[PDB]
DNA sequence: GGGGTTTTGGGG
DNA sequence: GGGGTTTTGGTG
DNA sequence: GGGGTTTTGGGG
């Protein structure tokens, strides 16, 4: 039984081809989490791991409406309750986004969250980046392995085996190792991208814009 | 510079004192705030190394050393227990019953590391020789001086360090927790186990498979850059680890930025006994093969003992730099790791073909023996951590006509169209090789631009 | 006081 | 000091 | 000059 709510949610999402509608319904309940950081990176934890929530332009306006005396960029060490949220997969540059792995990211799209101001939460372990967890990293690798295998078994055909003579009687034969390079898919670039899941799309706000909106 | 022994250092002078000592423990240099870095360690010497033995339990006694600095690079990185450290301008005081030496490197204090063994850890990794036996392999500030009168102190402390580590455990049972009791710990704890496996999880992370005296197996992530000295079959001490309650598929240890992984000097009695006592375990692998999806990695092969000391080469260098790198161009035999994405020919029955050694041609045995000697002609499409993101797959050949890799499958070549037993064994192997988390560790020989497997055999 | 440095006698 | 960063958010 | 440190103004 998984104790980390985030790990279980993000895990199922990946194990279900990024289809948020296929994830257990008994897990789409409100999320009460501790705010570890708020700027330059807004990070919340579930007692075990920390994730980066992506607020929609609506979610923030609603917030500022019901809570005029509360600045989001100052919710550090405070607790919030995300009543309306969704999960979706996105392709990113893991070299720049630390909240991802293997150029893939599971985003927590927040639509509505309430700040339970001054509510002390129970003592927990030090929160770690969910995308740095061994099992979750492995779960993601499994995801790519399945996509890669399906693509290769579709792209590679005809059993183009190196003629045995090329490797036999190779005394006076010289070759270039790049001859063993085989394209995995019909991808456009030099990066594998033949995935089946449909990359989610939703306008989200940059943590910087919300900073200016509260203190130019 | 006058050097004083640990037990004889003044507790009242409060004046700057200097000394030589053996490091038995140390955290990793970690940042505390916006301007401070710290490194805590345990030191010992001929005057302070063991507690009143009678009811002590041969427990080790030691002094502590806390080095403060404004920069990460001004603090010592201890990779191995048993080495020597020289400190200048340190203040001693009693901290909870024990001697605590404090030194502000950002002010006037300084340190220098001396290798107890022939080479430092870093030098062993790069196969380098030490300038001399009086040269520090690491030190703070732009300069370090060694006077003639020090040579004796250093040489003697080295002899002592070896006698100490060979006669005592140094890292006593009270300095670490049994892996099978890790879940009972309230917070963090220490570990002393053997590295059974080093699995490259990705570009910057290694996954260590650990097993200690309790017989319990654990996995932990170890960044390559931070711990480049991790080696299979070696015994290490892990400073500060936590039990991962969120891992259900396998036992996982969590490390922090201040955690450290340390090896032992050659003379280590504890390391020697553990290297022999603790034996490899495959129970985790055997069990994982029964699951449709295993979150545990499984190395299905093993290379001949004569290659165990051979360094590995990534697929990236093997297929993208083998014809442009001076070093790679000089070698014909390499060792590497990868996972099979697809196997050709698709029909397992065609894996064994008839071979005519006169026309250098091979053919299907679906027409029987009328083709010549039976040989394996399998083409593996592989991938690894170094090429995990690119849109490529790489061909690794298994052509045994010349005897290379003939026993890879533990099944002698035969007509798979007629030998049901041989066909079934290869079919199961095929499913294991293409199964997620299955990896191959093999030696390959470069021939006419292609890599052929050799001296490698499945172990499942 | 004493570093490294240049300030080469004096701030905080 | 047996600890919790980040222009470093996969040495810190 | 400026840190840390305590010398709290002044050496070399
Ligand atoms: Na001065
Ligand atoms: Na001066
Ligand atoms: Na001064
Ligand atoms: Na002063």
């Amino acid at each position: 039984q998984q104790q980390s709510a985030f790990k279980q949610l993000y895990t199922e999402l990946f194990n279900n081809e990024g289809d948020f509608s296929k994830v257990s319904s008994n897990l789409k309940k409100p999320l009460k989490c501790y705010v570890k950081e708020s700027y330059p990176h807004f990070l919340v934890t579930d007692g075990y791991f920390f994730v980066a929530p992506y607020f929609t332009k609506e979610a923030v306006n609603e917030f500022h409406a019901k809570f005029p005396n509360v600045n989001i960029v100052d919710l550090t060490d405070k607790v919030i309750v995300i009543n309306n949220w969704s999960l979706e997969l996105r392709r990113v540059n893991s070299a720049e986004v630390f909240t991802s792995y293997a150029n893939l990211e599971a985003r927590l799209i927040v639509h509505s969250f309430k700040p339970n101001l001054q509510e002390r939460l129970n003592p927990t372990r030090y929160p770690v980046n969910l995308f740095r967890d061994d099992e979750f990293k492995t779960t993601i690798q499994h995801f790519r392995h399945t996509a890669l295998q399906a693509a290769i078994n579709k792209t590679v055909k005809g059993d183009n085996l190196v003629d045995i003579s090329k490797v036999a009687d190779a005394a006076g034969k010289k070759g270039k190792v790049d001859a063993g390079i085989v394209k995995a898919s019909a991808s456009k670039g030099d990066e594998f991208s033949d995935f089946s899941f449909k990359e989610g799309n939703t306008a989200t706000l940059k943590i910087a814009d919300i900073f200016v909106q509260e203190k130019g | 510079y006058e050097y004083v022994e640990l037990a004889k250092a003044s507790l009242t002078s409060a004046q700057p004192q200097h000394f030589y000592a053996v490091v038995i423990d140390a955290t990793f240099p970690y940042k505390t705030n916006q301007e401070r870095y710290i490194c805590s360690l345990k030191i010992v010497d001929p005057t302070l190394y063991l507690k009143q033995q009678k009811g002590a339990g041969d427990a080790s006694d030691y002094a502590t050393l806390v080095l403060y600095a404004k920069r990460f690079e001004d603090l010592p990185i201890i990779h191995r227990a048993g080495d020597i450290i020289r400190v200048h301008r340190a203040t001693l005081r009693l901290y909870n019953g024990q001697r605590q030496f404090n030194a502000n490197v950002f002010y006037s204090s300084s340190w220098a590391l001396f290798s107890t063994d022939k080479r430092s850890v870093t030098q062993e990794i790069n196969n380098q020789d030490a300038v001399s036996d009086t040269t520090p392999f690491s030190f703070s500030s732009k300069h370090a001086t060694i006077e003639k009168n020090e040579i004796s102190i250093l040489q003697n402390l080295r002899k002592w360090a070896n006698q100490y580590f060979s006669s005592y455990s140094v890292i006593s049972s009270d300095m670490y927790t049994a892996l099978n009791k890790a879940q009972a710990q309230k917070g963090d704890f220490d570990v002393v186990a053997k590295i059974l496996q080093v699995h490259e999880l990705d570009e910057y992370t290694n996954e260590l498979k650990l097993k200690d005296a309790s017989g319990q197996v654990f996995y932990t992530l170890s960044l390559k850059l931070k711990f480049p000295h991790v080696r299979t079959g070696e015994v290490v001490r892990i400073r500060s680890a936590t039990y991962d309650e969120t891992s259900t598929q396998k036992k996982v240890l969590i490390l922090s930025h201040y955690s450290n992984i340390i090896t032992f000097i050659q003379s280590s009695k504890l390391a020697k006994e553990l290297r022999a006592k603790i034996q490899d375990d495959h129970s985790v692998e055997v069990a994982s093969l029964k699951k449709n999806v295993s979150l545990n990695a499984v190395v299905l092969t093993e290379v001949d003992k004569k290659h165990a000391a051979l360094p590995s080469t990534s697929l990236q260098d093997l297929f993208h730099h083998a014809d442009s790198d001076k070093e790679l161009q000089a070698q014909d035999t390499f060792r590497t790791q990868f996972y099979v994405t697809k196997i050709e020919p698709s029909d397992v029955k065609e894996w064994v073909k008839g071979y005519d050694r006169k026309t250098k041609k091979s053919s299907s045995l679906k027409g029987a023996s009328g083709k010549g000697d039976n040989i394996f002609q399998v083409q593996f499409l592989v991938k690894d951590a170094s090429t995990q993101l690119n849109n490529n797959t790489y061909r690794v050949l298994l052509y045994t006509q010349d005897g290379l890799g003939a026993n890879f499958f533990n099944v002698k070549a035969d007509n798979l169209h007629k030998n049901a037993d041989a066909r079934k064994k290869l079919e199961d192997s095929a499913e294991l090789l293409t199964k997620f988390n299955s990896y191959v560790d093999a030696v390959v020989e470069r021939r006419n631009g292609f890599y052929l497997i050799k001296d490698t055999k499945l172990i499942y």
